């Protein structure tokens, strides 16, 4: 029981893990880390109509 | 339950005309 | 007196006063 | 992809659609779409499922004499277990109905649209070109959803333990699952309740700070908390608002899936005894007395 | 019947939700 | 009684053990 | 393979892996990834953690 | 000197270091 | 029954094969500007 | 129980396992000794 | 001096210019209700949770000094023989004497209208508060919630019912008991208003984990706003469906759908405290009765709702020294 | 004034270094001397059932009741 | 004359809103009326 | 308000930046810090009427951007360039037609909300957008027809006019990051560059097209138009760069032995 419970804890805690920080070095390699740029946007660009 | 179907449909039927008419007199 | 060292002695303390209140849990009254 | 010159991948990828479909929603639509039309469809009518296979045909169909409230998807039968049971390992769709197959159907089918939910989240946030994040806060209630759909089952070993697609299935699942492993008393769903309070007070305070600053703040909060507020800066407070709600669901998420392999909450059955020996009661063992009623009651045997 | 007006509601309220989302 | 005043003595030195080292180097050297 | 019912069967599968892990250990000492490896990965540190 | 944080520190504080010295005694209390 | 089987799994061959190679299609993520 | 030579070691050994959360305390007091820079 | 047109200077003035002074902490005028209140609930339910026992209220030993930690260490209600007697220190029963009152329970009653009133005094600083730096009190609005929750289950419930006994002693354990209490005498998971208030916490905890999430990734990179609301819409209406446009709505629906859960909560314990409860279907109580076959959640959660009942009352109501024999408790077996 | 000089200065730990210690033992004292027992009614681990009452007291009267609790208890 | 009347404005997205919450009491409200 | 008109004259062409060709000028955004920044004309955004080739005995005196940048990056010697700055010197990279559009999406931008000037002025950019991608692709087309008619000069002037209207921050549909144009033109004016003997050029603005995800190794290994870029050294250089061997049959020649 100890053994199931505490790795699927770590386990769970550490798919977290992998996608924050996916997110965010997706984000690092697009230029996104730091956020939107405020000259311009992806948006902005776009149809209104969503 | 006669009582509850009058409700039910009541309670379906005033407040949407209520609404319906209001976004009809201003949309 | 450095505030940070200060710091530490506080949360030393709490930390001991925390272990003392689980052992208290382990043995004496509240223990079965 | 590269399908009529590449059209396919140009549409699923387009953002001019309404609904974004994006390569994780190619999974998720069909996925999500038939867990809904089999739920739909289980909940409007099914047949009476025996929830275990002690052959009690327990029925959650509306037409099934069963309201809203009342009505249900059984879990799949205990005869079955952890067995996979669908369609076509059943000797006949009316033996798959009354096993509660369209459980597992339609666990497994939303626990992938949910899966490829957050990717599509992922995906939406990097084709905007913002921090892809949205995705970590969701994972909080997906988390719990397959705590309860999923490892909820794999640690008690059927799935007939799973949660019911309903409101009551999902009050009696809450009351047995308090019964057999103390829900109330583990720390991680005390921490998750304190995540989901704590959650609303600060869903009120920000709407009410931010609506009152809306004239057209942090000096309030100053005056009103003795401490004051360390997050002055309205990035650090959103953090703290993503953060708070998300890692208390975490947690009790966890909690749960501790749960799900035998490890229950605080049990502090008579704990405090007198000076012969003689048990004196507190409000641990009032629950206690409350579990052993449900307990009971469950093993309808 | 009681299953039937159930039903109604609810797609009443499905196709609220397909106006929300769709009909601006 | 003898065994848990040893595993005393134990645990104060091991809870010192770093923050004597940080003490001596914000004291010592000033790297820290 | 949490099913594995004799230690004949977990001794062979270790003997795989070992097998396999040295063969690629090899195999990435002397070769850089494919075209088709540096289009579908994101190369950062960051990236390799998540 | 007697100013108001002054007062409302010490109505926090003294009560809970009593308090703390009660509980902390209680915990090696008997049985 | 089978019928259903073959097809089911042939409906989930074509979702994963259109979700893997969509995401092969990809462009690599890369700053423009850098 | 451990070997008899190191029989009267036993009180330092069960100390010895908590020590990684005094790692993780000792960055955390580290970081407040450099005033969290 | 100062005042509206040529006042004299009075003793009220300089009352509220030294009760509204910048310190370190905002006391004003409703700080001289909410201070010593809240102070004194406080204070009363951690010596409650200390030293003061429930032996002679619950037959329970719960504090820390009988041998209870934090989660059952409790203030318990008093006695259902006192009733809904306040329980003052000067009272018909404990007539002065300390000990024996917060042998009495009495101490609960202390906490409890203590806090009631330290509630009162700190929606109060709320609204003196907002008008000192002239915003819409929103916050106190807000703060209606929580005191009309308050107000309902630890005040109006129990005067609805036989006594204080039955009110939610302060304590972790103790509120579990009530949580319970409710699950199998009131079936308070089924009542609508309790679905719709649990609905609304759970909405805006969500609430709060999405629009941190999204304020927070939505940030401009490096007097204006820090996040770019069109990206955030954008995102929504092409994941969800459904965004906001605007500010100030998605800031008020955040301040609403907690309020307005926890205000359909406290009109759905109000209806409990007369035991005005949403608790069967009749049409399914008599389907079942009649076909025995017949079965669903609902039945089993009634079924589950008296096994708590039974084999809970024989402790959690001392005073009505109720027996059950072995043969009469409900069992899952013997149906 | 603000905590960071108030708590850095060594007058606070000095005036403090009696006063803390001597509530902490006052406590301690209150706690081990059972005078909390006495104060807050609390029975002790030795006195919780009585000769004539050997299980968990209960008080029916509802003004009568000083009398009623002092019978219940050891007193 | 009405010097101080103004009528009523309710935008489709107040419509909506009005809509939902009325049928979702519905349903909610409908298996108790109906008992 | 007198245009300054200074001359500027420096060898190659370092620590400067370059404006898009949607106003149909140049102008030095920023001078780049790795390099000689130093610049009394060249410190803001100069509209360059003209700029001497150094190759041409003739004076260039053009405003197209194409005409400019391949002038610029043609000529390896010192050159002259002639900005024409006014007196204020003020950043006018992006001409446009005016704030008045662009402030109430600001105002409105500030105050967190969407509404509807942030929606008009969604639908300004993307007709806006969908133009530019229309010009580039019709400036292409006539760039590729010049190139079959053998007008070097005339077809990468295009290609630079194509590349400089870039969308800054462009996010595709696939996460390009770049337009589908951006890397053939790239491309383009590398093969150009280099049968136009600017072989450190072509291997330059090769490099960026790799840079922007271009995948067509093969095509570089056979083109007779790259031929003389495959001359320099560079070129394998940053071939391997770009694309390394898949397997070191170096590494295992040299642990064949020892
Ligand atoms: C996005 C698409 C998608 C996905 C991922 C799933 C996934 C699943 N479905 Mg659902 N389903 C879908 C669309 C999808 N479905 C649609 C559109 C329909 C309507 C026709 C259905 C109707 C349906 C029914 C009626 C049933 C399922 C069932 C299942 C499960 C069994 C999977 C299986 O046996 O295949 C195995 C497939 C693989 C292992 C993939 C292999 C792919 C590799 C890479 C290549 C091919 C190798 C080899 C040739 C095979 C699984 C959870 C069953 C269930 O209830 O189980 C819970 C079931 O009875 N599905
Ligand atoms: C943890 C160890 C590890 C890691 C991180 C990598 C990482 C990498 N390898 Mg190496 N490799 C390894 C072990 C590892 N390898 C071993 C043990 C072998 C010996 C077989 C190889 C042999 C090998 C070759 C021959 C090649 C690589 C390549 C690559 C790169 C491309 C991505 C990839 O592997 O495909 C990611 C995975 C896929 C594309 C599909 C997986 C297909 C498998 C067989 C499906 C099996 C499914 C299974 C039945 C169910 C699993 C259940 C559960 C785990 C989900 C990447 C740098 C390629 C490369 O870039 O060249 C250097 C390449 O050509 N690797
Ligand atoms: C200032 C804040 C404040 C507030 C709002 C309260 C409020 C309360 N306290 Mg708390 N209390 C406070 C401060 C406060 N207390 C302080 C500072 C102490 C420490 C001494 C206490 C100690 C304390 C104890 C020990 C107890 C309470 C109790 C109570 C409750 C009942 C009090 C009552 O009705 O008699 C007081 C009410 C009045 C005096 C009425 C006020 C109206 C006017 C001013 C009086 C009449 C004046 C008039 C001119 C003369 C008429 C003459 C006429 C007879 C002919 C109530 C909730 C009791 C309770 O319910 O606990 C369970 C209780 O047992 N309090
Ligand atoms: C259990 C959940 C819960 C707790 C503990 C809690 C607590 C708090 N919320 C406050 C605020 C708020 N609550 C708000 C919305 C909400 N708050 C919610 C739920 C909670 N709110 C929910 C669900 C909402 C959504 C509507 C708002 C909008 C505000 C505020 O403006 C305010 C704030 O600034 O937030 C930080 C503070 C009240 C000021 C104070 O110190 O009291 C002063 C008065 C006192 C102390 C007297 C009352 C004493 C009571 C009766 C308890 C006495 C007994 C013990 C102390 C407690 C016993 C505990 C045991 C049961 C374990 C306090 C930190
Ligand atoms: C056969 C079938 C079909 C079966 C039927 C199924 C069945 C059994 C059950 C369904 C029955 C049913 C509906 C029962 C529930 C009834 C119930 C109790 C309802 C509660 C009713 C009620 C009035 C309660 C009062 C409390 C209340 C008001 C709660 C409201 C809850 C609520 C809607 C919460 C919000 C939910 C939500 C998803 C919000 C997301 C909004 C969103 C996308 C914002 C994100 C966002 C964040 C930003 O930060 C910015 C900047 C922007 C821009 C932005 O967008
Ligand atoms: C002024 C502010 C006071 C704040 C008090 C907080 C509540 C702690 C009271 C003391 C206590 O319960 O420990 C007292 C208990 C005593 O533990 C018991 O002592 C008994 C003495 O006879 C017996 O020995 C029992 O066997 C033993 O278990 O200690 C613990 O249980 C250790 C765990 C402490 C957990 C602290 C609370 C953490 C969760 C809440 C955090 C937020 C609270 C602050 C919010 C603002
Ligand atoms: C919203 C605003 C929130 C403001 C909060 C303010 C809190 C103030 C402090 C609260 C306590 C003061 C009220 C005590 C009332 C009391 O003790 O009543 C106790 C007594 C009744 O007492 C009962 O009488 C019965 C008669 O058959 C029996 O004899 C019972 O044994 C006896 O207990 O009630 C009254 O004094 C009159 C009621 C006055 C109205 C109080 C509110 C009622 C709420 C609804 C009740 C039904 C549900
Ligand atoms: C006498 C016979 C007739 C009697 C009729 C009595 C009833 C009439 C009223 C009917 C109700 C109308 C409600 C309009 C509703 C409406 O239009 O609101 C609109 C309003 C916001 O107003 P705005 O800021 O958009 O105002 C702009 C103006 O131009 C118009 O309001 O919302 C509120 O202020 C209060 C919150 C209500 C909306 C939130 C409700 C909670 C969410 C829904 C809960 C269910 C969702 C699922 C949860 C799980
Ligand atoms: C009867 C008990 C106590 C007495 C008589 C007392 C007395 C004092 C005195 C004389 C000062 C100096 C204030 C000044 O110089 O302006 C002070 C300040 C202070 N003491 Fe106490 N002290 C007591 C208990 C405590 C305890 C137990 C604590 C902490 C647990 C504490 C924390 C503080 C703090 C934070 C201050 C700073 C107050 C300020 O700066 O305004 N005191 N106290
Ligand atoms: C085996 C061995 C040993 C040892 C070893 C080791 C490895 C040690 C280590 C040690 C360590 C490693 C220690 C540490 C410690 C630490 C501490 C003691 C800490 C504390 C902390 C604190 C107290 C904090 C606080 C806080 C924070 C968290 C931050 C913020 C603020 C506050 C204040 C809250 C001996 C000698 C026995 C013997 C021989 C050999
Ligand atoms: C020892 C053992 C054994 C065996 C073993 C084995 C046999 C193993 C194998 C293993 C393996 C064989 C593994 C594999 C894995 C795989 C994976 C893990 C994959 C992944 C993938 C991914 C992740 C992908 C991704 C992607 C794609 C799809 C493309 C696009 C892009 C991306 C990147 C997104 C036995 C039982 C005998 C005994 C006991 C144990
Ligand atoms: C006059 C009067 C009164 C009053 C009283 C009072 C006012 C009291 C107060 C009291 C108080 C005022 C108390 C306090 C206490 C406190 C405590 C008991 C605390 C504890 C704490 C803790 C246990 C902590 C912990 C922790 C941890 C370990 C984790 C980390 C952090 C922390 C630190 C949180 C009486 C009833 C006599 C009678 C009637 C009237
Ligand atoms: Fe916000």
């Amino acid at each position: 029981s100890w053994l199931a419970c505490s790795h699927f804890c770590l386990g769970f805690f550490f798919f977290i893990g992998h996608l924050w920080h996916a997110g965010r070095a997706r984000a690092a390699a697009a230029g996104f880390e730091k956020g939107i740029d405020r000259f311009d946007e992806p948006v902005l660009s776009m149809r209104p109509l969503d | 339950n006669i009582y509850g179907l009058t409700a039910t449909a009541l309670f379906i039927i005033i407040p949407t005309s209520f609404l319906l008419i209001l976004y009809v007199k201003t949309a | 007196i450095p505030l940070w060292l200060v710091g530490t002695v506080v949360g030393t303390l709490a930390i001991g006063l925390l272990a003392v209140f689980f052992y208290g849990s382990y043995v004496g009254l509240g223990s079965s | 992809n590269s399908s009529l010159w590449a059209r396919f991948c140009e549409w699923i990828t387009s953002t001019e659609n309404r609904l974004y479909i994006g390569w994780f929603g190619v999974i998720m639509i069909p996925c999500l779409l038939t867990a809904t039309s089999v739920f739909i469809i289980a909940f409007i009518a099914a047949p009476p499922v025996d929830i275990d296979g002690i052959r009690e045909p327990v029925s959650g169909s509306l037409l099934y004499g069963n309201n809203i409230i009342t009505g249900a998807v059984i879990p799949t039968s205990n005869a079955i277990g952890l067995h996979f049971y669908p369609i076509w390992e059943a000797a006949s769709l009316d033996e798959w109905l009354y096993n509660g197959g369209p459980y597992q159907l339609i666990v497994c089918h939303f626990l992938l649209g949910v899966y490829c939910y957050m990717g599509r989240e992922w995906e939406l946030s990097f084709r905007l070109g913002m921090r892809p994040w949205i995705a970590v806060a969701y994972s909080a209630p997906v988390a719990a959803a397959s705590a309860v759909f999923l490892v909820y089952p794999i640690g008690q070993g059927s799935f007939s333990d799973g949660m019911p697609l309903g409101i009551s299935g999902t009050f009696n699942f809450m009351i047995v699952f308090q019964a057999e492993h103390n829900i109330l008393m583990h720390p991680f769903h005390m921490l998750g309740v304190a995540g989901v309070f704590g959650g609303s007070l600060f869903s009120a305070m920000h709407g009410s700070l931010v609506t009152s600053s809306l004239i057209r703040a942090h000096g309030y909060f100053g005056r009103l908390i003795f401490q004051y507020a360390s997050f002055n800066n309205s990035r650090s407070l959103h953090f703290f608002l993503a953060a708070w709600p998300v890692i208390g669901i975490w947690f009790t998420a966890l909690g749960l899936s501790t749960m799900a392999f035998n490890l229950n909450g605080f049990n502090f059955n008579q704990s405090v005894v007198d000076s012969q020996g003689r048990v004196l009661n507190t409000w641990a063992d009032i629950i206690n007395r409350a579990n052993l009623g449900m307990e009971v009651m469950h093993e309808r045997n | 019947m009681e299953a039937l007006v159930y039903t109604f509601l609810l797609v009443g309220t499905l196709g609220i939700i397909f106006f929300s989302i769709f009909f601006r | 009684n003898i065994e848990l005043a040893l595993t005393l003595v134990s645990l104060v030195l091991v809870v010192s053990a770093g923050p004597l080292v940080v003490v001596l180097l914000s004291a010592r050297g000033g790297n820290l | 393979i949490c099913s594995v019912d004799n230690m004949e069967d977990i001794i062979g599968g270790h003997i795989w892996i070992g097998t396999l892990e040295i063969l690629g250990g090899i195999w990435h000492i002397y070769t850089t990834p494919w075209p088709w490896a540096r289009r579908a990965f994101v190369w950062s540190g960051e990236a390799y953690l998540s | 000197i007697f100013t108001v944080r002054w007062l409302a520190i010490h109505g926090i504080a003294v009560p809970t270091i009593f308090f703390l010295g009660a509980i902390t005694a209680m915990q090696f209390i008997q049985r | 029954m089978l019928t259903l089987k073959i097809f089911v799994y042939t409906v989930v061959t074509f979702f994963v094969c259109l979700f893997i190679f969509g995401f092969l299609s990809n462009d690599p993520a890369r700053n423009p500007g850098k | 129980k451990l070997p008899e030579a190191y029989a009267p070691f036993a009180p330092i050994v069960d100390v010895l396992p908590v020590i990684p959360v005094f790692f993780i305390l000792l960055a955390f007091v580290w970081q407040a000794a450099v005033s969290f820079r | 001096a100062i005042g509206t047109y040529q006042e004299k200077r009075t003793w009220f003035d300089d009352a509220d210019d030294w009760l509204r002074q910048d310190r370190f902490v905002f006391v004003g005028w409703s700080g001289l209700l909410l201070f010593p209140c809240a102070y004194f609930a406080l204070g009363g339910w951690l010596t409650g949770t200390t030293f003061v026992t429930s032996w002679y209220t619950h037959g329970l030993a719960t504090s820390y000094l009988e041998g209870c930690n934090f989660l059952t260490a409790a203030v318990s209600t008093p006695a259902n023989s006192m009733a809904h007697s306040l329980l003052f220190v000067w009272g018909p029963e404990a007539q002065g004497d300390f000990t024996r009152w917060c042998q009495l329970g009495g101490l609960w009653a202390f906490v409890a209208l203590h806090g009631a009133f330290g509630l009162i005094g700190f929606m109060l600083r709320q609204f003196e508060i907002a008008r000192s730096v002239n915003l819409r009190p929103y916050n106190a609005i807000a703060f209606s919630a929580p005191i009309a929750v308050f107000v309902s289950v630890f005040l109006i419930y129990p005067l609805g019912q036989s006594g204080w006994f039955f009110a939610p002693s302060f304590g972790v354990a103790a509120i579990f008991r009530f949580i319970l209490f409710f699950q199998g005498f009131h079936n308070w998971t089924l009542n609508p208003f309790h679905m719709m208030g649990v609905a609304g916490v759970l909405g805006a905890a969500l609430l709060c984990a999405i629009h941190g999430a999204t304020v927070e990734n939505t940030l401009f990179e490096d007097a204006e706003e820090t996040y770019s609301m069109v990206t955030a819409n954008r995102f929504w209406s092409q994941i969800f469906g459904v965004a906001f446009s605007n500010k100030r709505w998605l800031h008020f629906f955040m301040l609403l759908v907690p309020v307005t859960g926890l205000w359909m909560s406290a009109i759905g314990v109000v209806g409990l405290a007369l035991n005005l409860r949403a608790y069967d279907f009749v049409s399914q109580e008599i389907r079942a009765a009649e076909d025995p076959e017949f079965e669903t959640f609902y039945t089993k959660n009634i079924l589950l709702n008296e096994g708590i009942r039974a084999w809970m009352a024989a402790q959690d109501q001392p005073h009505e020294r109720l027996v059950f024999p072995e043969e009469v408790l409900p069992r899952g077996n013997a149906l | 004034r603000p905590f960071s000089d108030i708590l850095t200065s060594i007058r606070y730990w000095v005036i403090h270094s009696i006063t803390v210690p001597a509530l902490f033992i006052a406590g301690w004292l209150f706690v081990s001397t059972g005078l909390a027992y006495d104060v807050f009614g609390t029975p002790r681990p030795n006195e919780y059932f009585t000769e004539d009452r050997q299980e968990a007291p209960l008080i029916t009267d509802r003004f009568n009741a000083l009398e009623q609790v002092k019978k219940l208890s050891g007193n | 004359p009405n010097p101080n009347k103004q009528v009523v404005e309710l935008n489709r997205t107040s419509l909506y809103w009005g809509l939902l919450l009325i049928f979702v009491l519905a349903v909610l409200f409908s298996s108790y009326i109906f008992n | 308000s007198e245009a300054e008109y200074i001359e500027l004259d420096l060898p190659k062409p370092l620590g400067f930046k370059f404006a898009r060709g949607n106003d149909g000028g140049a102008y030095i955004i920023e001078v780049n810090p790795k390099a000689g920044n130093i610049d009394a004309r060249v410190q803001p955004g100069d509209k360059i009427v003209e700029i001497s080739a150094s190759f041409g005995s003739e004076v260039w005196k053009a405003e197209n951007f194409g005409q400019i940048m391949y002038a610029i990056r043609t000529r390896s010697g010192t050159v002259y360039m002639k900005l024409k700055k006014n007196y204020g010197d003020l950043s006018a990279l992006e001409e446009e037609g005016l704030d008045a559009a662009e402030k109430q999406w600001k105002k409105e931008r500030a105050g967190g909300n969407y509404g509807a000037g942030t929606k008009e002025i969604q639908a300004r950019n993307y007709v806006q957008r969908k133009e530019n991608e229309r010009k580039r692709r019709e400036m292409f087309d006539d760039a590729l027809a010049k190139f079959k008619e053998n007008d070097i000069q005339g077809a990468l002037v295009e290609f630079e006019n194509i590349i400089a209207m870039e969308p800054r921050n462009f996010v595709g549909d696939n996460f390009s990051r770049n337009t589908p144009i951006y890397k053939v033109t790239q491309y383009n004016i590398a093969c150009c560059y280099s049968m136009l003997d600017q072989v450190e050029e072509a291997i330059k603005s090769l490099d960026a097209a790799m840079l922007s995800g271009f995948d067509n190794y093969d095509q570089i290994r056979r083109d007779k138009n790259l031929s003389k870029a495959r001359a320099n050294p560079k070129f394998q250089a940053v071939l391997d760069k770009y694309d390394e061997p898949v397997v070191n049959w170096n590494a295992v020649k040299a642990t064949f032995g020892a």
